[PDB]
């Protein structure tokens, strides 16, 4: 590895056999044994730097400082052999680019600029003019490649449609991190991306750098289009629920679809199904308007293997009368009328997965994306300085809290009160305070605005912006927009303690030197905290990952009559989760019983789904015993009935499919498991009696 | 006054009511003032290469008779200069001079001299300089060394208690560290006894060591603990009463003082029972004989009868043994108090438990700690405890060690000697025995009073100083070599020392390094640095928690905002704007000073011990003309917290807000409204700009990036002014005014502009004129603009226009989206200068040949490369073109008669020589700039390099000739002018040389004065003028000094045009930075009433998301700012008359509630400031302070007045469909950024290539190859997935196996879509490693 005096080995070797040739010829000398016994120890140490150095003598290289390497350093590059063997190899085929976002095209795509098409592909092209026989020679064939000639590039575009792209992140941690997608040429030295998977891969688009590899012939393309691909796997093996995030511009834009406004224009009309083309694009008809009495189809999935059709009038508005053109089929109507938030737009693609199939969610989803991003620029939203309402309350509040502390140190000065006490009341005052002016911030931010109708007193909810992403979900909280108007609370990062000095100053205000010198106090606090946790997690997951490594899933049914009871937590005056959610799934030991007997309600194990769970949920049993996993089984491995049915695929699991390397990452998938770690009796109250 | 001749271009309009009194320093005075301090000529010694010689100085040989004085040093000029080294590209560095005289003492014969030794100078080392932009110069690169910050040596009062010890008490430790050398720390055990640590050795007793130091027991007790008396006699056994030394008893009996009980048996100790007793006058007591037995003796008291050693100092009193004491004759006994409320036994555990009871056996035990390997020898403890404690080399302690040594220990003395003392660490002990005693306060790590920064000039005294050691070992060796040595400084110093210490620390060094320049802002906070990395400062790389917290001594010193969010965070600091170093290396920052009622002027720099008594105000606050406080209660902090204060406890002022945050983030406008976290962020990628083609100053700004452009070195500016002559790209030079100047070598300055260079960051720079000709220049007038700067104002990025939208989702979260107008107006395109060099030669079968023959390859080379020479200037290469030709010689071979014919018939190279070459890899192409090339010593027969020596001689005869023609010129005229009167004729002078023949005979005294004048300074300018040509020609034809392993050495720029790019990045200076999805043509952006397509699209959910509030007042205030400069550009349309656009640019001067000084008009009305209103008709230099930034009722009311509606949203029509969006629409105009993240330079796709020798895996990138990696944590995810066969052939077959690669390949080619699992190569690296190891391992069936 050139000067280059084979260093790390030869350096080692020239020393030990120097010792061994002059131990030797010492020893037909007859040296003393003083000389001898020197070249034993400098024998002994030098054998010792061949195979293990640096633990006691810590002999140097040439150029001194660092240790030289030596075997033990060969057999583990930095820790464990990792680097070299049992994990990443560099391997081929690797884009290497930056991510940008498609709006268009499908769900699953891709955007492997041209630039990065036909650098990968050179094989495929090769063989492609061999068989077409466009070509003559293989120099020949790698002229035309390397002339830019017009037409390998449809050869080319024949090879990609067909030929699928793995994308992947280097941060991966969870098994969507790495998909498969149907790729198809953009003009640009960038990738295109499908924005619902981006938050799906967590990637940004700050600039970091992605990873683009190409799978090979016929298990690799072909189980990445039965496997890998996007839309084939949606649930997440981890909070149970499909991961999907219509978020940013498809919460905005269908919270702006779905609304009400009293007057406005178009008030009632007679017209129904095609009221958007021609009452939207054409003129009289505002995108959302109250009070109208357009009838809409409904189709009634609860016959056996046939949907029932129906018509009824329903009352509605028009932005909600458009989305609901997006709904296939059978789905009921009382889903789409709500705000429509982040929130309520899962659970409609959960029962539309777990109802009319995965084909019609991915399609039903997608065109939520479509629609989602187009009424969003129709929408027109922005934000400005006039956006935003600053309550009057609010000097009264500072005031008054200033008063109040004003008497506490007063008390302190007077001796009757002492520095604790007073120092966590004042942290009560001024607490109860930024709560006071947090409550009129939200008075003023939906019962401000007024629109003349009528009577003129029942106006309409506020449409500024920032109201529609707190109650829409889109981005941002009701805690960011008090920190915005209202007070924004204290922390100290050195002493850990509430301080004494608020911060009355709101965004909008100038902040106050010595406020600001706070504010980057705890923010540098809170950038070390979630810098620190990266490492921490990814620690976790290499544990965790390397104990449930063993996990084979291999028979079927064991058939054991051990299971697990399940029974709600039912913690302080409300029960935190319900019963449904932790019944549902895996299968019941013996049945579960009504309060009359001798009657079973399924027999013995049951997969249990949005039918059999529901039925349950109508009956008073409050405990259903599971058989599960630790619970008998086989000597190594699950079968498939303890685990349950939970997974990308929602009907079964079958033998072969690993459980344990899918772990790991449900308790490890988060990147930040907490932030500060939050800071750290008499009477009892009931909710209901 | 706000004159401001050279800023009468653009004025730019100052907001805020805040008055600056405190001009902006020069800022760079750390590094110029830390390098003049370490080159300087002083009688005090100050810290440098004369304390360093002074130091090692006199060098003395052992039992030699022979000694070394210094006679310090002197300074020369180097041999090249800033510019011309650099292009050069050879460290700049001076000879250093006078040499240290010797001297010769007679032996056996005292103060017998034969003679004084006084030698002449000798070359040692070589000395760098730096510029005067603050950087320095090795091997042609900018060279700053960071700033560092380090523990002050001094007394630490350490705490070191928590969780960590789990003894369920508090541990207290306190380590005197020295400036160099062992370091010696005390350290608590459970066991409640005083431990000392040496560097990190194992903590021995502390009688064992202060028995090392020649103490005894009874000097012991005597001094560090207490004595009052003991009276024993009479059988009374009486003691003296102390009620004011202690607080506190227990009795078990009653206690009787003079005839009535002071405190009975089980009464309270309080308060009302001690003044009772103490108040009142009471003498010795009688006490019983019981609570002797508790008591200790404190001196040491032996039996007069006999000479027993019984009744030892430090031991138990029997009852048995009073009765052999008392009986002896001793009348009184000292005993120790030894009562623990606020003191404790301490000490006593260490004479107890010390085995060794002498100062011998202590050197002897301290020594055998020292070393484990040899036993003491005794005969060199002596000299081991003197150099282990203390020493005049061993132990350092100087100016800061000694200060805050002292300060620390609260004593009067503020100096003393470097070196430890007895009686010091005593006192330290003593102190140390009270932080156990609870009394005291702890001092804190993160406090800055205790750490203090250092820079150029004390790191290169110490690399220096270390190197002279070096020296001084071999030289006393060498003096103790020989009995008399004359003339000794000879041969006996030797320059590779030091030459190798000092080329060595700047050479390679973690705080040296190179900058990678974008923008002068990035060179200015480079160049202004702390670092807590290198030596000292640095526990581990990971995580960390106090460390990297914000002590509320980073308030008015170092900024909290810019900091390397990367993963080493807190750590690298940048100072205040105002921020200033103290002599002993502690940061100041300016108070302004407050008596009684009214604010003085004058400013006081306080540390941060001198400020943490002080009450100072908080920066904003109400003024008043008569300099009182218009508010009664004003905010005010003192230490550690704020509160509102009355007007009397006011001691001093934060003069201007900008004292804390950085020259980095303080040119972010409106910093109070945005989050620290985002202004974190901005500030981070402020320094990554890349300046483009043309720079247009900010219209939103600050007005601190005036003084930071000026002061960054960057541009290009002038000495002593005056009216200017002539006026060029490559060079500007001015003529002088008469006004001030030296009545000596006449002559006008010149100046040289730096054209398109390539930097350190692979970017382009460049100056250009900013005055057209004929226009006077002052003193501080910028002449030429740099990269990223405009009329010697800093903008480093591009405004354009604004709206807020989605647009078809195609801008999502961060994601931006670019017009194509900006793209095609050849706006953010920036230059990207690489650099190509082949450099090998050095043969052992012949030297190598440059070009004249391309073997195996057509003419298509051939005619881009020149026949003697190679490819022409500003050439097109493309591809794997060969750049420069080179040939290279091969092993011979015997002829035959093939390669006969080949040789006949081919001729010339015989095509037997190699065709290696300075070819260019793929993917990169361009236009070259200059082939620089290289020259040997005594090379010749090249016709290379002949363009530059002829075109370097051109252009120094070319500008230097300008000075001839003036001075020649000039005193032509004189001539001219004196032959008047002596017989003059304007027709005979103006057509006839000689000047009448020299001025004719005329009055005598004109012929011989004037004539043989004239022949004087006219021969001595012309052949002094020829004299100075070839000295400098013969510089530019002796070239440098190349390395021996090369005969000739090529080098080549080259310069490539990348644009704005759909991939790309763009940032904000808020934190805002996306990449751009797609770039959409005019027609589809939204345009306004007067039809105006936007030109950028952002998304506004990241304001609540992200919480970034600036840039809305950004957007508006622009918006403003351009309304202002379109209504001025529409008046230059309509050609109105100046006093019509006098008045509305008068009006938009001083439109507002003061907020400045300035007035419109004041200047001769009808030009300056006129003209300017053409200068800044494309936009308003709107400027907002820091903290004083403008606000929303300004911002309001100006773009009111600027006929803009109120609520800044314009009503919007969509640009394809022509329809009106719902609502009004936010738009601006906002300040943008292009970064280095460009996807042409960041991203390379790589599919087959070559290959390591081990494991068979690729390189990796930059190589053309590699699968850049995917990890244990992508193989976890296919095994999460289920597929195998991916990881399969992933891992195994495109990889390691190399059979896998050659047949997969072929059936890829072929077709056939098969491959196998194989035998991974890296398994059996790991099998034959295994092998090498002393176990076996083989493989079974």
């Amino acid at each position: 590895v050139p000067r280059f005096a084979t260093s790390d080995l030869n350096d080692l070797y020239r020393r030990v056999i120097n010792r061994n040739n002059r131990l030797k010829r010492l020893l037909d000398l007859a040296a003393p044994d003083i000389i001898v016994r020197n070249e034993k120890r400098m024998l002994q140490e030098a054998v010792d730097a061949l195979l293990d150095n640096g633990r006691r003598g810590r002999a140097i290289t040439g150029s001194n400082k660092r240790p030289l390497k030596s075997l033990a350093d060969m057999i583990k590059g930095k820790q464990g052999r990792f680097r070299q063997n049992l994990l990443g190899k560099r391997v081929d085929y690797s884009g290497r680019s930056v991510i940008t976002v498609g709006p268009y095209l499908r769900l699953h795509q891709c955007g492997l600029p041209k630039k990065m098409a036909l650098e990968l592909f050179k094989p495929f092209i090769y063989g492609k003019l061999e068989l077409r026989g466009l070509a003559t020679t293989i120099k020949a064939a790698k002229k035309m490649v390397e002339r830019e000639e017009a037409v390998v590039w449809d050869i080319l575009d024949e090879v990609i449609r067909e030929h699928p792209v793995l994308l992947n992140r280097a941060p991966t941690l969870h098994r969507l991190g790495i998909q498969a997608f149907e790729p198809v040429l953009i003009e640009g030295k960038a990738i295109q991306l499908h924005p619902l998977v981006c938050a799906a891969y967590n990637a940004d688009f700050d600039g970091d750098q992605m990873a683009v590899h190409v799978p090979l012939t016929l298990e690799a393309q072909l189980e990445a289009r039965a496997l890998m691909m996007s839309t084939n796997n949606i649930l997440s093996p981890a909070n149970g629920e499909p991961i999907i995030v219509p978020s940013q511009d498809v919460v905005l834009g269908l919270y702006y679809m779905t609304r009400d406004c009293v007057n406005a224009k178009g008030e009632g009309m007679v017209l129904t199904g095609p009221k958007e083309a021609e009452r939207l694009y054409r003129s009289g008809l505002a995108s959302l308007h109250a009070r109208v009495k357009v009838r809409i189809t409904e189709y009634e999935k609860d016959a056996n293997g046939e949907l029932v059709a129906k018509t009824s009038l329903k009352d509605t508005t028009v932005g909600r009368a458009i989305l609901w053109m997006i709904v296939p089929k059978g789905l009921p109507y009382s889903i789409v009328n709500q705000a429509l938030g982040k929130k309520a737009i899962s659970k409609m693609l959960n029962t539309c997965y777990r109802i009319l199939g995965l084909k019609p969610t991915v399609i039903f989803a997608d065109q939520i994306m479509y629609t989602g991003f187009a009424y969003a620029a129709r929408s027109g939203a922005s934000v400005g300085i006039d956006d935003m309402v600053i309550p009057e309350k609010k000097h009264e509040i500072i005031s008054e809290a200033e008063a109040e502390v004003a008497e506490i140190q007063e008390q302190f000065q007077s001796g009757l009160v002492t520095a604790g006490e007073r120092y966590n009341k004042v942290i009560d005052i001024w607490a109860a305070a930024n709560d006071r002016v947090s409550k009129a911030m939200m008075d003023n931010l939906q019962t401000e605005t007024v629109i003349n109708r009528d009577g003129q007193e029942e106006k309409q909810v506020s449409f500024n912006s920032i109201y529609m992403m707190a109650d829409s979900g889109a981005r941002g909280s009701a805690a960011q927009i008090r920190q915005l108007a209202g007070m924004r609370g204290l922390m100290a990062k050195p002493d850990g303690s509430i301080i004494e000095t608020p911060i009355t100053a709101n965004f909008r205000e100038g902040l106050n030197v010595l406020q600001y010198f706070i504010s980057t106090h705890g923010a540098r606090k809170g950038l070390a905290d979630t810098a620190l946790k990266t490492a921490n997690s990814g620690y976790l997951t290499r544990r965790l990952v390397d104990v449930a490594q063993d996990l084979v899933v291999t028979e079927d049914d064991c058939g054991t009559h051990e299971g697990i009871m399940m029974t709600p937590v039912i913690e302080g005056g409300d029960v935190k989760e319900p019963l449904r959610d932790r019944v549902l799934g895996r299968v019941t030991a013996e049945d579960v019983l009504k309060p009359g007997t001798a009657d079973i309600l399924v027999p013995r194990n049951t997969l249990l789904h949005e039918q059999w769970c529901d039925l349950l949920e109508e009956n008073s049993v409050d405990a259903v015993k599971v058989r599960s996993v630790v619970s008998c089984d086989t000597d190594f491995g699950v079968c498939a009935h303890c685990y349950g049915r939970d997974l990308a695929r929602g009907h079964i699991i079958n033998k072969g499919e690993a459980i344990g390397v899918i772990a790991a990452q449900s308790i490890g998938e988060p990147g930040t498991q907490l932030t500060m770690r939050t800071f750290h009796e008499s009477s009892i109250q009931v909710k209901n009696k | 006054m706000v004159y401001s001749y050279t800023e009468k271009k653009r004025i730019r309009k100052d907001f805020g009511k805040r008055p600056q009194v405190l001009d902006v320093p020069y800022l760079l005075s750390i590094q110029l003032d830390s390098f003049q301090k370490f080159i300087e000529q002083d009688p005090e010694g100050q810290y440098g290469l004369e304390a360093a010689f002074r130091s090692v100085f006199p060098i003395q040989s052992y039992s030699g008779n022979s000694e070394l004085q210094y006679v310090s040093y002197r300074l020369g000029e180097p041999v090249f200069d800033v510019q011309e080294c650099q292009i050069r590209g050879v460290t700049y560095s001076a000879p250093l001079r006078v040499k240290l005289r010797l001297v010769i003492y007679e032996r056996e014969a005292p103060e017998g001299t034969v003679k004084d030794i006084k030698e002449q100078e000798v070359y040692m080392g070589e000395i760098p300089l730096m510029t005067d932009n603050g950087t320095f110069v090795i091997n042609g690169t900018e060279r700053v060394i960071v700033s560092q910050l380090h523990r002050s040596p001094g007394v630490f009062f350490d705490s070191d208690k928590g969780k960590t010890h789990s003894s369920g008490k508090v541990l207290y430790n306190a380590r005197i560290i020295p400036y160099r050398g062992s370091w010696l720390d005390f350290e608590f055990d459970p066991k409640d006894n005083l431990f000392v640590r040496i560097d990190r050795r194992r903590k021995l007793p502390a009688t064992i060591i202060l028995r090392a130091l020649n103490y005894t027991t009874e000097q012991i007790l005597d001094l560090f603990f207490e004595k009052v008396i003991f009276e024993i006699r009479d059988n009374k056994l009486q003691m003296e009463l102390v009620p004011e030394r202690l607080r506190g008893e227990t009795a078990s009996f009653d206690i009787e003082a003079n005839g009535k009980v002071y405190v009975e048996k089980g009464r309270r100790i309080t308060a009302r029972h001690i003044r009772q007793l103490e108040k009142d006058d009471v003498k010795l007591i009688e006490v019983p004989v019981e609570y002797i037995a508790g008591k200790v003796v404190a001196k040491d008291y032996i039996d007069e009868s006999t000479g027993e050693l019984i009744c030892a100092a430090n031991m138990e009193l029997s009852l048995d043994l009073l009765a052999k004491l008392s009986q002896s004759g001793h009348k009184r006994i000292e005993t120790l108090f030894t009562n623990d409320l606020d003191h404790g036994p301490y000490i006593s555990e260490t004479l107890r438990v010390d085995p060794t009871n002498d100062r011998l056996s202590a050197l002897v035990e301290i020594y055998r700690m020292m070393r484990p390997g040899e036993p003491p020898t005794r005969e060199a403890a002596e000299s081991l405890f003197e150099n282990l404690f203390f020493s005049e080399d061993r132990y350092d302690l100087s100016a800061v060690g000694r200060m805050k040594f002292n300060r620390s220990l609260l004593r009067e003395e503020i100096e003393g000697s470097g070196i430890l003392s007895k009686d010091d660490i005593i006192d330290v002990m003593k102190k140390l025995i009270d932080i156990r005693n609870g009394k005291g306060e702890v001092d804190d790590i993160d406090h800055l009073g205790n750490r203090r920064i250092r820079s150029v000039g004390e790191m290169a005294e110490n690399q220096f100083r270390v190197g002279l050691v070096r020296v001084e070992r071999a030289v006393k060796e060498r003096l103790s070599l020989g009995d008399l040595d004359t003339l000794m400084p000879q041969d006996m110093i030797n320059a590779k020392p030091i030459s190798a210490a000092v080329k060595e620390f700047f050479g390679s060094s973690q705080l040296s390094q190179f900058m990678d320049q974008n923008n002068p802002l990035s060179e200015i906070t480079h160049k202004r640095r702390i670092s807590a990395l290198g030596p000292g400062g640095l526990t581990r790389e990971r995580a960390g928690f106090e460390v990297r917290d914000v002590h509320p001594t980073h308030y008015g010193r170092v900024c909290p905002i810019e900091t390397p969010e990367g993963p080493n965070i807190g750590l690298i600091n940048s100072l205040s704007v105002y921020a200033q170093t103290n002599e002993y290396g502690f940061l100041e920052t300016p108070y302004r000073k407050v008596t009684d009622g009214v604010v003085t002027d004058e400013i006081h720099y306080l540390s941060a011990i001198e400020e943490g008594n002080y009450v100072i105000a908080q920066a904003n606050s109400n003024l008043d003309e008569e300099g009182h406080f218009v508010e009664d209660l004003v905010t005010c902090r003192s230490k550690g917290e704020s509160s509102l204060f009355s007007r009397d406890q006011v001691d001093y002022m934060d003069v201007s807000t900008q004292q804390v945050v950085s020259v980095g983030a303080s040119l972010i406008p409106f910093l109070e409204h945005d989050d620290a976290n985002r202004a974190l962020m901005g500030a981070n990628m402020q320094r990554q700009a890349v300046p483009t083609l043309r720079a247009d100053k900010p219209l939103v700004g600050t007005g601190m990036e005036r003084a930071v452009a000026v002061d960054s070195g960057v541009t290009a500016v002038a000495k002593r002014g005056g009216v200017v002559q002539y006026v060029d790209a490559s060079r500007i030079v001015i003529k002088v005014n008469e006004d001030e100047m030296y009545p000596g070598e006449a002559g006008i300055d010149i100046y040289n502009l730096t054209k398109y260079t390539r930097s350190n960051q692979n970017t382009c720079i460049n100056q250009m004129p900013c005055v057209s000709l004929g226009e006077p220049v002052e003193r501080g007038d910028v002449l030429a603009d740099g990269p990223s700067t405009d009329l010697g104002e800093l903008a480093l990025g591009q405004n354009m226009r604004v709206a807020f939208m989605p647009w078809n989702g195609y801008n999502f979260e961060d994601s931006i989206l670019v017009s194509e107008r900006v793209v095609q107006e050849d706006r953010f395109t920036t230059i990207h200068i690489q650099e190509l060099a082949c450099v090998s030669r050095d043969t052992k079968l012949g030297p190598e040949e440059i070009t004249a023959d391309i073997p195996n390859v057509g003419e298509a080379a051939l005619s881009k490369l020149d026949e003697s020479g190679i490819v022409y200037i500003g050439a097109e290469v493309t591809g794997g073109d060969i750049l420069v030709g080179k040939v290279t010689p091969k092993g011979e071979t015997q002829l035959t008669p093939e390669e006969k014919l080949l040789r006949a018939i081919f001729g010339e190279k015989a095509s037997d020589v190699k065709d290696s070459s300075l070819r260019v890899p793929n993917g990169v192409s361009g236009t070259v700039i200059d082939v620089q090339v290289f020259t040997r010593d005594g090379v010749e027969k090249d016709k290379r390099a002949l363009e530059i020596e002829e075109m370097q001689l051109k252009q120094a005869k070319k500008d230097l000739s300008e000075e001839l023609q003036i001075l020649e010129a000039g005193l032509f005229s004189r001539i001219r002018a004196v032959l008047v009167a002596g017989g003059v004729e304007a027709e005979k002078l103006d057509k006839l040389p000689r000047d009448r023949w020299l001025e004719l005979g005329l009055t005598d005294e004109e012929k011989q004065n004037q004539l043989e004048q004239l022949a004087e300074q006219y021969d001595e300018l012309k052949h002094e003028f020829e004299k100075k040509l070839e000295a400098k020609r013969r510089k530019i034809t002796q070239g440098d000094d190349l390395a021996p392993g090369v005969l000739k050495i090529v080098k080549v720029y080259l310069a490539v045009k990348r644009r704005i790019q759909p991939g790309d990045k763009m940032a904000g200076r808020h934190g805002n930075k996306g990449v751009i999805s797609k770039i959409n043509p005019i027609e589809d952006m939204p345009y306004d009433e007067n039809g105006t397509p936007v030109d950028i699209v952002l998304n506004p959910l990241g304001v609540p998301s992200r919480m970034n509030i600036g840039q809305i007042l950004e957007t508006h205030l622009g918006m403003a700012a351009k309304g202002i400069g379109d209504k001025i550009n529409a008046m230059l349309k309509q050609q109105q008359e100046v006093a019509k656009l006098r008045e509305f640019i008068q009006r938009a001067y001083d439109l507002g509630a003061d907020v400045r000084q300035k007035v419109d008009l004041s200047t001769f009305s009808d030009e300056e400031v006129m003209r300017l209103a053409e200068n800044l008709r494309k936009g308003m230099p709107i400027a907002t302070p820091v903290f004083d930034g403008a606000k929303e009722a300004e911002i309001k009311e100006l773009l009111k007045l600027g006929d803009l509606p109120t609520s800044g949203q314009i009503r919007l029509y969509d640009g394809r469909t022509g329809e009106q969006f719902e609502r009004p629409v936010t738009v601006g105009y906002m300040y943008m950024l292009k970064l280095n993240h460009l996807v042409d330079d960041k991203m390379h796709a790589r599919s087959t290539g070559s290959y390591s020798l081990v494991t068979q895996q690729p390189l990796g990138g930059k190589a053309q190859f590699g699968g850049q990696r995917f990890g244990e944590m992508e193989v976890w995810a296919l095994e999460a997935y289920g597929a195998a066969y991916t990881l399969q052939e992933m891992l195994t077959v495109k990889s390691d196996d190399v059979n896998g690669r050659t047949k997969m390949y072929k059936n890829i080619v072929d077709g056939n879509h098969q491959m196998e699992p194989g035998m991974p190569e890296s398994f059996n690296v790991l099998l034959k490693e295994i092998r090498s190891l002393g176990i076996n391992i083989e493989l079974e069936d």
